């Protein structure tokens, strides 16, 4: 690790980290891009980025979204991509407090995670605290150091160093203080995470200039292009000496994604420093991603323009429209300007804090809450004793995301907490270590048996979601090998699909036809599956079970009651497997605005009932059996 | 020591090999071409592989290079050639040894020895077996032809200088129609086989075709497993066979 | 020449968005000595480098630039005025305009643009292949409907390539309406 | 009862704070209140189903449900009036 960094410093060229497998679709497509689509271009990507610094292909939301929404093992994604791309560094984003999870964890969870992530392919951990609190960053850092990998020490950017009237706190001198300090913690690389694209072009130039002067470490800049000024920023970062920048391919770039690497390439023509990559092969990468992107149309972001209101309210990433969606759910859609304004005000109400997952949800929650309850900076304190603050904000004022740069307003905290003690120390220090053995014990008892370390922390990190991934895997097996269109849509009559299981192992599946539903809402599918006819039964959810087809009553059979005429089931009256006498009402039909109550011929145990309330019926239909 | 097996073939025989293979706990590899894309045999092995989309129609169970590379891609110990494609092909089996793969059949020298119907006959004569008169070797021109024709006998049959499909032969009974024969069945032995090297021997009238089954191991032991009567032929082509003969 | 002809203003019209930042600097630079006309510069953000082209041109002394409101800007449109306004913070020259009013207009056009969704293009990403082929604003996608509209839309790779070549074949021309047709 | 989901809701007045409109198309799973009931801000009023996803519609403020436009299993388009409250 030490040596890599030394190497970087020597490089005249601007190096690049590709964010297409991670940050790009996290921003643009709700992190939905599947392993399948990554795997298919991994061999091309290895060629294109042969001289790339790293590929970011893990961390952020990918862990939880892979296991949960896509029903696939994020561990496989890493291990497969690792085998396919054996030559570029694999990088991930790791939040200091809880690595990749949703909660707080004892330190041994952080350690075990980094241990297994190192093992499976990850070479660079971008470590970031969501409040730039260095103390919370020490556990992850150590774990990366002991793993022999590269530990990237992250500062998140807010405010505006160009503007002295913006903050007295978020200054050039603050960021220099933090970097020098990260250096003494022995991180190999300084990263600047501009999560909201707030780093204006001059700012970047002044900021990187100073850090290059200030620390001997190489600097890795990361921004989003959501103001529409991303490329400009990188351009200035480049004149100031920046070592690495995070880019995406043209077609997975722009807006709230990374700045375009294809653009950046040509933008620099004629200037001192040169992006180090193959454009010829990035045009190619771009085209591939452009088509694949269409598979994902249902998850396209709402956003379609640059937005410079970012520089007032600072909502990172996507938030400036999830929150708008969220405001619409609460009757505030006509008053989104009042929310954008409360967003800013709540920031100052809170000491002026860095806003990324999960702090930005806090600020967002408060803002929604205050507009909803006609609340202001004074009355929040005045009426606070009888207010039910959002759980996210009480959590914040309890110390549970960490310590904010500036501390807590002591009165505000009082009012939010209503007595509850706050943490005097970073949240992970309070927690008992996880007994990992007890975890193996359990997982092995729940499953077949043989369970691995990746199974183990996966469960610890995400108990519910893991469990569920496993039920899904038991039910349908390895979903990740389906091609995305099939995974999202299934198949149309007449189609042949070709699923790749392994070198020389595929399933050729043709869908022939689907039957109308039987009396139970079951449709029979007729496939062919390599060479053999096959039939499958699937439950339909109708919208209205009038579609269902009932078998015909056997007429020469006294157990089968038939429909004597058309009509409708007005009321079901007896259930399957139940005693009735001769001449009992067991089903009320309606003919043509006429009641008649179909009654039992003898004393009986009801064998079957092929009908529910408000089902259509035609002459000669089996309604009931009786013994 | 056999762990993967590839069958360089299609259809019933391919499947048959796959059955024995599984029965011996050997993993199997199938090859298939464009229109075989549906052929059962392709779904009945553990791994299956398209044989050059670059290749054409039937000329693609015949592509030595493209098939060995497929074997190499799956680490195959051994190739079974079945019958009727590269099964009798000299080089194919050479490239197999040349690449660490065990051709499932006779030794290189054996395929060369019977790889041609003159050599076959010569090898036989040296093993001191009864054999059909005819000629010391092949026959170009037609001067070559008329010579032996006005010399020994007259029921005679000119025939292909190799291959186990009875398409390029033709029988000469009487003086003159000899003209055609040589050519008719020279470059119709063309379209059937590779070339059209042809000779002539006696034509034995009203024969029965009896063939003997042999198996040997790699340690000098050889048994026969009796005869089959393959006399019920349409072309010179087998239609019904009986074992053992009646 | 145009100065000689008595034009009041010199406009540089970059119809295909091919004016790369450094170029913009050196081209407007030279023109500012060469003639006394003010320079009015017009570009398309189709490569994604429009703002950068603008900033460089501004350093070089450009007088007027064509911009559009955020929500009607970018890709094959002009660069975002809202974006440039801030992009210039800390640099020598400032964009004369009202951001607050511009944010307000953006929002208006945001909703309005919604009325026209049947008319948006597929173009949703910057494209730096324009530097090889040089197709001005629309065309690239237009000339794609048309190529499928005749069953060649499986090798638009070659159309793009023929487009470039046709160009040199015709001795290398300026390509706007109607020369690009 | 010949059409059940083929009734036409009117459209919410977007500029009326007491009109709650549908935010996307889908399905009423469960009406949870009647014309006349009082409710608290954030109360469950309505469970809809979009594309196999359940969304719960809540009271915007405290007040009084004045009309309820839908029945279990009716279908709705963006913009349909679902509830009036005061
Ligand atoms: N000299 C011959 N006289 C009469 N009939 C012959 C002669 N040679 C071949 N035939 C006929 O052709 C048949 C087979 O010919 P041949 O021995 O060349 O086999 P092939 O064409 O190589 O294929 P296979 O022998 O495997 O069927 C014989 O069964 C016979 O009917
Ligand atoms: O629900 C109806 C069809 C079943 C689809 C199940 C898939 S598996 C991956 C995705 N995540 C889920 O929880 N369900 C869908
Ligand atoms: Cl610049
Ligand atoms: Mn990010
Ligand atoms: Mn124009």
């Amino acid at each position: 690790p030490k040596g890599v960094a030394e190497w970087v410093k020597k490089q005249d060229d601007v190096l690049l980290t590709d964010t297409t497998f991670r940050d790009a679709h996290q921003s643009l497509l709700a992190t939905r891009v599947r392993t399948k689509d990554m795997i298919n271009i991994a061999s091309k990507t290895a060629d294109v980025f042969k001289d790339g610094f790293s590929l970011e292909m893990w961390g952020g939301a990918t862990f939880d979204v892979a296991y949960n929404f896509l029903k696939e093992n994020p561990w496989e994604r890493l291990e497969r991509l690792r085998k396919a791309i054996p030559n570029v560094l694999f990088q991930m984003l790791l939040r200091a407090s809880n690595a990749v999870g949703y909660k707080n964890y004892p330190d041994n969870v952080i350690h075990k995670f980094v241990q297994e992530s190192a093992k499976a392919g990850i070479d660079v951990f971008r470590i970031f605290d969501s409040l730039n609190w260095v103390d919370q960053m020490k556990v992850a850092n150590e774990a990366v150091q002991e793993a022999g990998k590269i530990s990237e020490g992250t500062i998140c950017y807010t405010g505006d160093i160009l503007n002295p009237e913006r903050s007295n706190i978020y200054t050039l001198e603050y960021y220099v203080k933090l970097a020098k300090e990260l250096e003494r913690e022995g991180f190999h690389i300084l990263a600047i995470k501009d999560m909201a694209g707030l780093l204006k072009p001059k700012a970047a130039y002044e900021l990187i200039g100073e850090l290059k002067s200030a620390v001997d470490l190489p600097i890795h800049l990361h921004t989003h292009d959501t103001s529409g000024n991303g490329l400009l920023t990188y351009k200035q970062a480049i004149d100031a000496g920046v070592d690495i920048i995070d880019t995406a391919v043209a077609s997975m770039s722009g807006l709230t994604s990374q700045p375009s690497a294809n653009s950046l390439y040509y933008a620099l023509n004629g200037f001192p420093r040169h992006l180090r990559t193959d454009i010829e092969g990035m045009e190619s990468l771009s085209h591939y991603w452009s088509t694949v992107r269409t598979y994902y149309s249902d998850f396209e972001s709402d956003i379609k323009s640059p937005n410079t209101e970012i520089y007032q309210h600072e909502m990172p990433g996507g938030q400036y429209s999830n929150l708008s969606q969220q405001a619409k759910s609460l009757g505030l859609g006509e008053r989104f300007d009042e929310v954008k304004d409360m967003y800013r005000r709540v920031n100052f109400l809170f000491g002026d804090i860095v806003k990324v997952t999960p702090s930005s949800k806090v600020v967002g929650d408060m803002a929604l809450y205050m507009v909803q309850n006609d609340l202001d900076e004074q009355s929040v304190i005045t009426d606070g004793y009888k207010l039910d603050f959002p759980e996210s904000v009480v959590s914040f004022f309890k110390g549970e995301i960490g310590q904010p740069v500036n501390g807590f307003n002591k009165d505000l905290q009082a009012v939010i907490l209503k007595g509850q003690e706050a943490l005097t120390a970073r949240p992970g220090e309070y927690l008992e270590p996880v007994d990992f053995e007890k975890v193996r014990e359990l997982l092995e008892e729940e499953q077949q048996g043989p369970v691995t370390e990746q199974d183990i922390i996966s469960y610890v990190l995400y108990p519910k979601v893991y469990e569920q991934y496993i039920q899904t895997r038991n039910q349908y097996g390895n979903l990740s090998l389906l091609d995305t269109p099939t995974f999202f849509f299934g198949m149309r009559n007449g189609e042949t699909v070709e699923i790749e299981i392994d070198k020389g192992k595929r399933l050729i599946i043709k869908l022939e036809t689907i039957s109308e539903p039987d009396e139970n809402g079951n449709r029979t599918i007729y496939y062919a599956m390599n060479g053999q006819a096959r039939r499958i039964y699937i439950k339909d959810e109708n919208v209205h079970t009038n579609a269902n087809v009932k078998p015909k009553a056997d007429k020469s059979n006294p157990s089968h009651i038939g429909a004597q005429m058309p009509g409708s089931v007005t009321e079901v009256k007896v259930s399957v497997g139940e005693t009735v006498k001769a001449n009992q009402p067991l089903l009320i039909t309606e003919a043509m605005k006429m009641e008649t109550t179909i009654q039992a011929p003898f004393d009986g145990v009801i064998k079957q009932v092929t009908v529910n309330n408000g089902d259509t019926i035609a002459t000669g239909d089996l309604l009931i059996e009786i013994e | 020591q056999i762990k993967k097996l590839l069958v360089a073939n299609r259809g019933e025989i391919a499947i048959r090999i796959f059955e024995a293979a599984a029965e011996l706990d050997i993993s199997t590899v199938a090859i298939y071409s464009n229109e075989d894309k549906s052929s059962l045999h392709r779904y009945k092995a553990d791994e299956s592989y398209l044989v050059g989309s670059d290749l054409g129609p039937a000329e693609s169970y015949l592509n030595i290079e493209r098939i060995i590379d497929v074997a190499k891609q799956a680490n195959v110990d051994a190739i079974h050639p079945g019958y009727g494609f590269l099964s009798e092909n000299e080089q194919f089996a050479r490239r197999c040894a040349e690449e660490g793969i065990k051709f499932i059949g006779p030794h290189l020298e054996h395929l060369d020895m019977f790889g041609d119907k003159v050599k076959a006959r010569t090898t036989a004569i040296k093993a001191d077996l009864p054999v059909i008169p005819g000629t010391d070797g092949p026959i170009k021109s037609y001067e070559l032809a008329k010579e032996f024709a006005e010399e020994a006998g007259f029921p005679l049959m000119i025939k292909a200088t190799s291959g186990g499909g009875g398409k390029g032969m033709r029988i000469v009974r009487e003086e003159s129609e000899l003209e055609d024969a040589f050519h008719r069945a020279k470059s119709e032995a063309e379209k059937s086989f590779g070339n059209s090297e042809v000779y002539i021997e006696r034509y034995i009238d009203n024969p029965k075709h009896i063939e003997v089954q042999v198996i040997g191991d790699e340690h000098g032991n050889i048994v026969h497993l009796f005869e089959r009567d393959c006399s019920v032929q349409r072309r010179h082509q087998k239609v019904v066979e009986v074992a053992p003969s009646v």
